[PDB]
């Protein structure tokens, strides 16, 4: 059951300019939340491994 | 431009070929756990001697102290039978992608595994479980069942009916799968035809299926029955695996440590009455206390799964149980001629031909413990037979096992329930 490690992400952004590209603002608020990540983990002494 | 995804890393031994398959399978046999020596301390018929290091491991056990052990006292080994169930299920799940190898190879290696694993849970569940004829311990759950190589999920504790139906269900894929007749004798750790039927035959004995038992039994006994003759050669071990009689010589019971810190108490060798020769057979010289060491293991050429007096035995009590007590007398004399010596073996003739069925079921008990001493037996028959009061005296102090004892079941090992909590 190897696979990729998930990555579950949501953005939120906001593009702004004004008075002929005198002043431009690109502000972004993301999130990213990281499961199944490749890792040592303690397994159950009934998987055969510790 | 180029993708399969069929790419096996290099740098590292990954078993493919069937050679590879029986190398890790070989590996799967030597780490079986010899937890049935530690389970017969729990007996009757071992004592610790008096030193303290020999003590703080195996005191607490002897005792029936499952409540606060010293920290320091032996462990029953999960890790290691879960290990080697995870190799039998590695090879099981294998099967159909074994390469460079004879389908008779194959299938022999499928079997095996299957009945590794079959044999793995019969103990596990006969350490941690309680009793099969128990009455209300069919819906209780004992162990979790390993029957896959899946490393992401927490096993529940399957209940004993279900344990055992896995254990049959593996028994008769072996019997469908095994082909192999006889292995070489410095191979002869492997499982064969005769240890599929002496599996089957002592599983039904410890169910209380005396018909399968007694059919199993007849069918090893038909195959092979021959036996050492303890009065042609007094110094004749049953269980030495070069022996005529063992069938597998899979797991030394035995372990060094234990056997060097055991004797056998003076009780059981008075079970042994006159005319013995394994009275001189199995044990040391008597010690000034009465109670005498034992030689029929701590080494590894004593390894004993199977063997054809075993089989004697179980046959003798099956037929005692479904009333047919010719056929049982015929087996027990059997195995006491090739045993008592002749002398002795008229009287043995003379008590037993004119017992009634209680009476002969319970000459059959004692000829089982005294012929499968330090086998790791004596503890599963008395939770399979009878769960008798034990009175144990150790250093002045009385220790007391009531009859049906909830003691009977060796708790679930500490680390095991460490490591998984909802066991």
């Amino acid at each position: 059951k190897l696979r990729w490690e998930k990555t579950q992400s949501v953005n939120v952004g906001l593009d702004f300019s004004v008075l002929n590209q005198a002043l431009n603002l690109s502000v972004d608020y993301y999130y990213r939340k990281g499961t199944d990540l490749i890792g040592k983990q303690m397994l159950p002494l009934e998987t055969g491994f510790v | 431009c180029d993708s399969y995804l069929d790419i096996r890393p290099v740098g590292s031994v990954i078993p493919q070929t069937a050679e590879e398959y029986r190398a890790l399978l070989a590996r799967a046999y030597l780490n079986v756990p010899n937890d049935r020596g530690l389970a017969c301390l729990r007996s009757d018929e071992m004592l610790v001697n008096d030193n303290e290091y020999d003590r703080n491991s195996y005191g607490d056990i002897e005792r029936w102290n499952d409540v606060s052990p010293f920290p320091g006292t032996s462990q029953f080994t999960w890790s290691n039978f879960y290990n080697v169930l995870f190799i039998a299920n590695q090879v099981i799940e294998s099967q159909k992608e074994i390469t460079e190898g004879t389908p008779e190879v194959v299938n022999q290696l499928v079997g095996e595994a299957h009945l590794l694993r079959a044999y793995l849970h019969f103990v596990l569940v006969n350490l941690h479980g309680q009793p099969y004829t128990k009455s209300g311990a069919l819906n209780s759950k004992s162990i979790p069942l390993k029957l896959d190589t899946d490393l992401e999920k927490t096993l529940g504790r399957n209940t004993v009916e279900e344990v055992y139906t896995s254990i049959l269900s593996d028994i008769e894929h072996a019997r469908e799968l095994i082909n192999k007749e006889k292995w070489e004798t410095v191979f002869s750790y492997r499982f064969n035809v005769l240890s599929v039927d002496a599996l089957q035959s002592r599983v039904s004995l410890y169910m209380g299926a005396w018909p399968k038992c007694l059919e199993s039994a007849e069918a090893v006994l038909a195959k092979k029955s021959v036996l050492v003759d303890m009065n042609e050669t007094p110094l004749a071990l049953p269980n030495h695996f070069e022996s005529v009689e063992s069938i597998t010589a899979l797991e030394q019971v035995m372990g060094s440590s234990v056997n060097n810190a055991v004797w056998v108490p003076a009780t059981f060798l008075a079970l042994y009455q006159e005319g013995d020769k394994r009275l001189a057979a199995y044990f040391a010289a008597p010690d000034e206390n009465g109670n005498r060491k034992s030689s029929k293991g701590g080494k590894r050429e004593f390894s004993c799964t199977f063997r054809v007096g075993e089989l004697y035995l179980n046959a003798a009590e099956a037929a005692a149980n479904m009333d047919k007590l010719p056929h049982a007398r015929m087996r027990l004399l059997e195995l006491m001629r090739k045993r008592y010596t002749p002398e002795a073996y008229a009287k043995k003739e003379n008590a037993v031909n004119v017992m009634d069925k209680n009476a002969l079921i319970s000459e059959i008990l004692n000829e089982r413990a005294r012929e499968l001493a330090f086998e790791g037996h004596r503890w599963f028959d008395l939770r399979r037979t009878t769960r008798p009061r034990m009175v144990k005296v150790l250093q002045g102090k009385t220790y007391i096992l009531e009859q049906d004892d909830p003691r009977y079941t060796i708790p679930i090992p500490r680390d095991a329930i460490a490591a998984n909590p909802g066991l």
